[PDB]
RNA sequence: AUGCGA
């Protein structure tokens, strides 16, 4: 697996390279390590987003009645995680200044 | 700019019984400040200035008993250019219900509006800038239009400087 | 039938005509221009299902 | 959106199930019966797609809340389904499972005591204990009772181990877990198990030989005829079409029966609510009515055409009134009628108008599911380019914006805006009146709608609008001198007045450049309202980062409505926090 | 503030016991009685009722059809897009549903 | 770090030129009181001598992670990349008479700037990087013997096919391995299909 | 009050009541009210003055 | 199974006290203190005067008005506390803290208070002061707060008029001050809370 | 879920969207009719005041930084190094 | 949907 996560970074590199293109790796660094978030080659088609947890992010890629139906059959319950299906109902997005929350202190007396 | 427009009272009507709308007024309780706009005979006078929601037209149906009014919407004022009033292909229609109305827009030039070149090379005016600002030679005038040198040199537009100095040399 | 056609281009018939597409043969003159008048003559269309092909050879 | 609105109750998660007709029946405002849509040529037909139950009409208000067609919610009604049809959705998954059941015993072909196994690899997924999971597998010793049932025993000792350890060290809980990796397992576990499910090519628990189920696509399942070598086997051991009723009548049996694998088959998470799992899911014995609020006609510009839900629906609801109608041959034959084969013709519209209607349910979820520019059902409604999630959902119109053509300007900050007049006193901000901006905004409404900082509308803390667009100087004046009006009603004494003053020279803008390739492309600048203009005025230096050209390129302006908006946008968006690209870090 | 407060944002009804905002609906009122909100599937048949079996004296409500409810009386408002009230449209024929959970009755 | 910031945070000649400057933005004595100025550069010590012991990449003394595994870097001044590190005490070394050039300053203090701007220079938390990178990948590849440019990286990014277009394996030839060796390799692991070799083909078909 | 800004999301008991003796309802309501006298819901305070001069005996 | 939905509708329908007559003498106890928890917004115009903003904003109008949720008219209300938003932080503190929304300045907040509520129930036997006569009701005033009127159906037809003339008693005498009679109903359904009563059982 | 306080261990700086919200949700406040503990000093726009607030951490507002175990740091403005 | 502007 590292040895395939450390080509898929050359290889990009090389494309980019190729161009003159200058990219931080650190782009290509994290692309290339969710690629291989399970071990494997998951690309980033449909096939791979149908082993990602939130169920209205697969439904508003593609296939949207299929991962409905496989979503049903599960009795899945959405966790609201994702910025997609946050924004389908509604949500603060949790990412940015939405990745926390805003109290106050107030006098008691 | 023209824009030409069909007041049609049938574009979808029936027959003789459906017919009962007639340019016009009925009621005499319409504001008669309509007839600013709209001729005693409910159509408008060919040079009205319009703004949007003024009356382009007026008819009556006698299932309504109440003076109706083709509005005018559009973002800016025309002027009437033509009124044509057709009876024809009809079979009798004397009634008068397809009036073709002809609105003048006038489109003066504008910060925004193209320009182009016989090169194509178009650009937005930016600004309309005052005469006196304008570069002057000693000539003594002070040219139409000033276009960006900077634009030449990836564009290649050499036809456009032997068209200058063609238009130039032919002109004197 | 012919002013419906004429009216919409959507050229329909038993045999199609040995024709690849049953759309988008007539055009508006668009009188805007003169020279958009006198072009739409002598303007010719590879047709719409080369349109539709991806490549560009 | 008001800040003067609050609200305490956000949804917290979205919970996916399928409904049931006992349900629809209790929560449904009324059963439409009628396949009529209009009645007396213009009016709604009672008991029809337009009854009054299922929402307002035509100045009638809604039958169900009395609400008017501005205020009624709407009210969701449904058809009693002649038959029991099969849903199109789960009608691949289904299939499977009657492909997978033994037909003599009602049990699957796969070994009792495996599919034990299978529950608990399936158990110890739900909770995620993966390394348990595959622990099972160890556990191992004709086969007795006793020792099938020792191996139950085991296995479900091994699960209330691992799951008693789990809970007590916390690596999981009464709720689950759930994770990408447990996702995964959990796919390719019930994917090998509906490749065993599928294996047994005759039954093990009971050793009978099922028939070979055969499907037409989207209507009609056949029983395969079986081999003499293969019934006379089944006898020493002791293509045909069915409808969906029998199909119905055999998975609730065999749903059943295997409640106990299913309970986490059919779940990815532990099942609290105990709820069962039912065969009348993937059929549909009854059919909901969409409110009528959502069923509109299509009115294009003059052309007013009836709405294709409303089609489909009445083509079920006309197709279903014709099997009612053999219905009605029953109570009108079955006395006895002995010899009478003319029910033979009858036949003939029990397997048409059968397998008619249930296509004509499949036409209304899915066009390609029936048999010329076929009406969109809800499938094609929600997919595709649009998808309703990515053409309203995804991305969305906006209010308070405007698109103009670009106009250079270098007199401008490189952070500002030019925003023409026609912007300056169309836009407008919802400001709380305080003792501190009391003068701006009375300066404002006294401006009125037609002038520059003036202000077109008032929001009382009542709710209540008041337009100024084409109130007097006098009367602008008059409420000037009301805006720090003091309180009237207990319900409305936290809140203080509102203003929708225009936009100006204070305020941030969202500029956005179509190719959003790059958040870089779209930035907030702060409006300079330029006299005499007519084009949105922007500094050259943003040009390489919308790679934008005044050739004619048009651009998208935001206006945001609220200060946490306002903040963000002079904070976080803003131009000078794009000097660099996240690509390089080299300025663009 | 621009995918919702600016486009479809809507304070719609959900009934905190059932977790859905499409059976949500107004009771109606009288002249004695106010319009309350009601949830349809948090309500019991006036016909049935364990009327066999068996009032608080506030939960009979009634619909435009003059029909009596016992219950549903237990939903609340909250903020979502319009057209999240569009996906019950659809989604519930498919026959499926969202529970929209919340707060924590 | 954030690309945003990272630009100088290689340029120590330019931010010695700009030292007071520097110091004047990033003014330690505001901050020195809420973090801790020892602990990190004290594991920069220990790990600086165990990296200078084993300064063979999959035998050497595994044994001391970096400093930015064991301390968050954001709160314990000194946890930087051994990349970083190692840059910025080399430019000290190499520039020791740039350092006897100075009006004053001393690599401890500059040194103690260098650090500073490193902790200031760190990605905020909750930072949308997941987008940023996809941006900052799609984006440039607008301007855009094996498959190159766009569908070079659908190749990869999109399908991640197991089956490339140009599949192929690159091999290092030692040292010791001579030019005219390699030709005789080349041939010896080339294909050659017997097609390859036929000149003519005569069927005479008698019957 | 019918939102929010006045009226509560919810409301709940933790525990089932206690029947307050007349000392302790006279001793509530005296202190309630004097705290409160040192708005409409002024005249709804006049009828709890009613209650306690019911609750002391004469009105 | 079949049960639970019974267990259902009996648990979720039970009823919490039978308020007692008062030395069996008096009026049911149907005063009662509950502590309750409520979860009210608090405007950003009282955060200097949270405990009094909560008070004014919501547990002000409570007062003299039925809560269903209570079962009565709230006679008052007592010890308010503010649930902190943050452990660590004893009991006692100088400050509290609170969840603000994530769209908008207000804040939303859990208390925790005791209420007098006047919780009657049917069977009740009450004493007021007449009211009104009329030949189809007598009015009375429960405490001088609630109000009350037994219908001409609802009294014995033993009862005696005198010309809205006036009742006299199945004894024979007229009617005068205070009666005492059975609670059959209360109606809260109007806009204030008219509780039924009976003079035959 | 409670992190004790001296158990934070998270930056001890602002985030830029950090000091974004609370200046944003600080702002609307006042124009809301929040008390202003510091001097108007004739501003007109409530952003600026909350800004005026953060220059003086006069700011009565806590972040909880979130973590996505779903512990959290309740944060003050007066301790976070704004900048 | 066709053409078309950027
Ligand atoms: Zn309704
Ligand atoms: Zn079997
Ligand atoms: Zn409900």
């Amino acid at each position: 697996v590292e040895a395939a996560r450390n080509t898929i970074v050359n290889e990009i590199n090389n494309v980019f390279s190729r161009y003159a293109i200058s990219v931080s790796f650190r782009h290509l660094d994290l692309i290339a390590d969710m690629m291989t978030r399970q071990g494997t080659y998951l690309a980033f088609n449909r096939q791979g987003m149908e082993t990602s947890t939130s169920s209205f992010m697969k439904m508003s890629y593609e296939t949207t009645c299929q991962f409905l139906t496989k979503a049903v059959l599960d009795n899945e319950r959405e966790q609201l995680d994702s910025p997609s299906a946050r924004i389908v109902v509604g949500k603060l997005n949790n990412v940015g200044t939405g990745s926390f929350d805003v109290l106050a202190k107030v006098p008691n007396a | 700019m023209y824009k030409t427009e069909k007041v049609d009272l049938a574009l979808n009507r029936n027959r003789g019984d459906p017919i009962t709308q007639h340019f016009g007024f009925g009621n005499d309780e319409w504001p008669k400040e309509w007839l600013e706009k709209l001729d005693e005979d409910g159509l408008p006078y060919i040079g009205t200035y319009v703004e949007e929601g003024d009356p382009i037209c007026a008819y009556f149906d006698d299932t309504l008993n109440k003076t109706k009014i083709k509005t005018y919407h559009s973002s800016e004022p025309a002027y009437i250019e033509e009124v044509n009033l057709i009876g024809d292909e009809s079979n009798k229609f004397q009634e008068l219900q397809t009036v073709s109305i002809k609105y003048r827009i006038r489109r003066t030039p504008q910060i925004g509006d193209k320009f182009s070149s016989r090169h194509g090379q178009k650009g937005v005016c930016s600004r309309k800038w005052p005469t006196i600002d304008m570069p002057f030679s000693e000539t003594g005038i002070q040219p139409d239009i000033i276009i960006n040198p900077h634009a030449f040199p990836s564009r290649m537009t050499i036809g456009m400087f032997v068209e200058s100095l063609a238009g130039k040399a032919g002109a004197l | 039938k012919m002013q419906y056609f004429l009216s919409t281009g959507n050229l329909v018939s038993q045999s199609g005509l040995d024709l690849q597409q049953v759309s988008g043969y007539t055009v508006v003159a668009e009188k805007i221009n003169f020279y958009r008048f006198i072009s739409h003559f002598r303007m010719v269309h590879r047709g719409s299902f080369f349109a539709q092909l991806k490549t560009t050879t | 959106m008001d800040i003067s609105k609050p609200v305490g109750s956000e949804i917290t998660s979205v919970d996916f199930g399928i409904l049931t007709a006992k349900e629809i029946r209790n929560l449904s405002a009324k059963q439409i019966t009628n396949p009529t849509v209009l009645d007396n040529l213009g009016h709604p037909v009672s008991g029809g797609l337009y009854d009054l139950a299922l929402g307002a009409f035509l100045r009638n208000l809604c039958s169900t809340c009395g609400l008017d067609e501005k205020f009624c919610p709407g009210h969701q009604g449904h058809i009693e389904l002649p038959v029991p049809c099969y849903n199109p959705l789960f009608f691949n998954q289904l299939y499977i499972y009657l492909r997978a059941s033994c037909l003599f015993c009602h049990h699957f072909r796969l070994k009792s005591v495996e599919v034990h196994r299978y529950a608990c690899k399936l158990r110890l997924l739900q909770y995620g204990l993966i390394d348990e999971s595959y622990k099972l597998d160890e556990i191992t010793l004709d086969i007795s009772s006793t020792l099938l049932n020792e191996l139950k025993s085991k296995r479900s000792e091994y699960v209330d181990m691992a799951i008693a350890k789990a809970l007590s060290d916390g690596r999981t809980t009464e709720r689950g877990s759930f994770t990408a990796t447990v996702n995964d397992e959990r796919k390719k576990l019930v994917h090998e198990f509906h490749k065993k499910l599928l294996s047994r090519g005759k039954c093990d628990n009971c050793g009978m030989f099922s028939p070979k189920f055969r499907k037409d696509g989207f209507t009609k399942i056949f029983e395969t005829a079986l081999n003499e070598k293969q019934i006379t086997n089944n006898r020493v051991k002791g293509s045909t079409y069915i409808l969906s009723t029998e199909v119905k009548n055999i998975l609730d049996t065999v749903f059943r029966k295997e409640q106990c694998v299913l309970q986490y088959v059919f779940h990815s998470r532990p099942n609290l609510s105990r709820k069962l799992v039912k065969a009348d899911s993937f059929f549909m014995d009854v059919l909901v009515v969409p409110p009528t609020r959502f069923r509109l006609p299509s009115k294009l510009g003059e052309e007013v055409h009836e709405n294709s839900q409303n089609q489909l629906l009445s083509k079920v609801l006309t197709t279903s009134l014709l099997i009612r109608d053999l219905n009605d041959d029953l109570s009108k034959l079955q006395k006895d009628k002995v010899s009478l084969e003319d029910r033979r013709v009858i036949f003939s519209r029990l397997m048409n108008a059968f397998v008619t209607i249930q296509n004509d349910v499949n036409a209304f979820i899915d066009s390609t599911k029936a048999q010329k520019v076929p009406i969109p059902g809800v499938k094609q409604a929600l997919e595709k380019k649009e998808g309703l999630f990515r053409k309203h959902m995804m991305g969305k119109r906006v209010n308070y914006a405007a698109r103009s053509v670009i106009s250079p300007d270098p007199n401008i900050e490189t952070n500002e805006i030019g925003v023409p007049p026609v912007f300056a006193v169309k836009l407008t901000y919802p400001e709380p009146v305080t003792a501190y901006n009391i003068a701006e905004l009375r300066q404002a409404v006294i401006n009125g709608p037609d002038k520059w900082p003036g202000a077109t509308q008032i929001q009382n803390e009542d709710g209540s609008l008041v337009s100024l667009i084409g109130m007097s100087v006098e009367q602008r004046k008059a409420l000037a001198n009301q805006l720090l009006t003091p309180s009237s009603n207990v319900s409305t004494h936290t809140l203080n007045k509102k203003v929708y003053r225009h936009i100006k020279n204070r305020d941030v803008v969202l500029m956005n450049r179509q190719p959003t390739l790059h958040k870089a492309s779209m930035m907030g600048h702060k409006v300079r309202v330029l006299p005499n203009e007519k084009t949105l005025r922007l500094h050259y230096a943003n040009t390489g980062a919308y790679n934008a050209d005044f050739d004619g390129d048009e651009m998208n302006m935001h206006f945001p409505q609220n200060e946490n908006a306002r903040a963000e946008a002079l904070n976080l968006a803003n131009t000078d926090s794009q000097y660099l690209t996240p690509t390089s870090g080299s300025p663009v | 503030d621009r995918l919702l407060n600016s486009s479809d944002y809507t304070q719609a009804s959900v009934c905190r016991e059932c977790g859905s905002i499409l059976t949500t609906q107004q009771s109606v009122p009288r002249i004695g009685s106010i319009s309350t909100v009601c949830c349809r599937r948090c309500s019991m048949r006036f016909e049935d009722a364990k009327k066999l079996l068996t009032e608080d004296g506030e939960k009979i409500f009634i619909d435009d059809s003059q029909i009596w409810e016992d219950g549903q009386g237990n939903k609340f408002v909250g903020g979502n897009e319009t057209t999240t009230v569009a996906i019950p449209f659809v989604l519930k024929y498919l026959d499926s549903e969202l529970s929209a959970m919340g707060i924590r009755l | 770090i954030d690309i945003t910031k990272e630009s100088h945070m290689t340029q120590f000649e330019f931010c010695l030129d700009n030292y007071y400057a520097l110091l004047k933005k990033y003014n330690p004595s505001a901050l020195i009181e809420h973090l801790d100025v020892e602990s990190a550069l004290k594991y920069s010590k220990k790990t600086l001598k165990y990296r200078k012991k084993h300064s063979p990449h999959y035998k050497q003394s595994v044994k001391y992670d970096p400093v930015l595994a064991k301390y968050n870097p954001a709160k314990y001044l000194g946890s930087v990349s051994e990349n970083f590190q190692d840059k910025l005490e080399s430019f000290l070394d190499k520039n020791s008479k740039l350092f006897k050039s100075s009006d004053g300053v001393n690599e401890k203090k500059f040194r103690a700037l260098m650090q500073l701007k490193y902790m200031r220079s760190l990605i905020n938390p909750g930072e949308a990087v997941g987008i940023i990178a996809s941006q900052s990948v799609g984006e440039p590849s607008t301007q855009m013997n094996v498959t190159l440019g766009i569908p070079r990286l659908r190749e990869i990014v999109m399908t991640a096919s197991a089956a490339i277009k140009t599949p192929q394996m690159t091999l290092p030839i030692w040292n010791d391995v001579s030019d005219e060796q390699a030709d005789t390799f080349c041939k010896s692991i080339s294909k050659v299909l017997l097609s390859e070799v036929i000149d003519k083909v005569i069927v005479t078909e008698t019957t | 009050t019918a939102t929010t800004l006045n009226t509560p999301v919810v409301i709940h008991a933790t525990q089932l009541p206690q029947h307050v003796s007349t000392d302790e309802v006279l001793q509530f309501l005296e202190s309630f009210i004097d705290e409160k006298e040192n708005t409409n819901l002024s005249s709804s305070i006049s009828q709890l003055k009613r209650i306690q001069r019911d609750f002391k005996g004469l009105p | 199974n079949e049960n639970r939905e019974t267990a259902r509708f009996i648990k979720k329908h039970k009823k919490q006290v039978t308020n007692p007559i008062d030395e069996k003498n008096g009026t049911s106890n149907c005063i009662v203190r509950v502590p309750i928890a409520l979860y009210v917004s608090l405007a950003p115009m009282y955060l200097e005067n949270p405990l009094q903003g909560v008070m004014k904003q919501h547990l002000n109008p409570l007062v003299m008005k039925y809560n269903n949720k209570v079962g009565g008219v709230v006679l008052g209300y007592e010890g308010l506390k503010i649930l902190d938003a943050d452990p660590l932080s004893k009991e006692d503190t100088s400050e509290k803290l609170i969840k603000i929304t994530p769209d908008t300045p207000f804040g939303f907040t859990w208390c925790h208070v005791n209420l007098y509520v006047w919780q009657p129930q049917v069977g009740d036997v009450l004493e007021g002061y007449i009211f009104i006569q009329s030949a189809s009701h007598i009015g009375l005033l429960i405490h001088d707060a609630f109000n009350a009127s037994i219908k001409k159906n609802n009294i014995p037809v033993d009862w005696t008029f005198v010309h809205l003339g006036h009742w006299v008693d199945s004894n024979g005498e007229p009617i005068d001050g205070k009666l005492r009679f059975t609670v059959r109903n209360v109606h809260t359904t109007g806009r204030v809370v008219s509780v039924d009563g009976t003079l035959i059982s | 879920k409670a992190i004790p306080k001296d158990q934070r261990a998270t930056t001890p700086y602002m985030t830029k969207y950090e000091r974004a919200r609370i200046l944003g949700t600080r702002a609307l406040q006042i124009s809301m009719n929040a008390p202003v503990f510091v001097d108007l000093e004739g501003e007109t726009d409530p952003l600026r005041i909350a800004m005026k607030e953060l220059a003086e951490k006069k700011i009565p507002l806590v972040i909880r930084r979130y973590l996505p175990d779903g512990s959290f740091e309740d944060w003050s403005v007066e301790e976070l190094i704004v900048d």
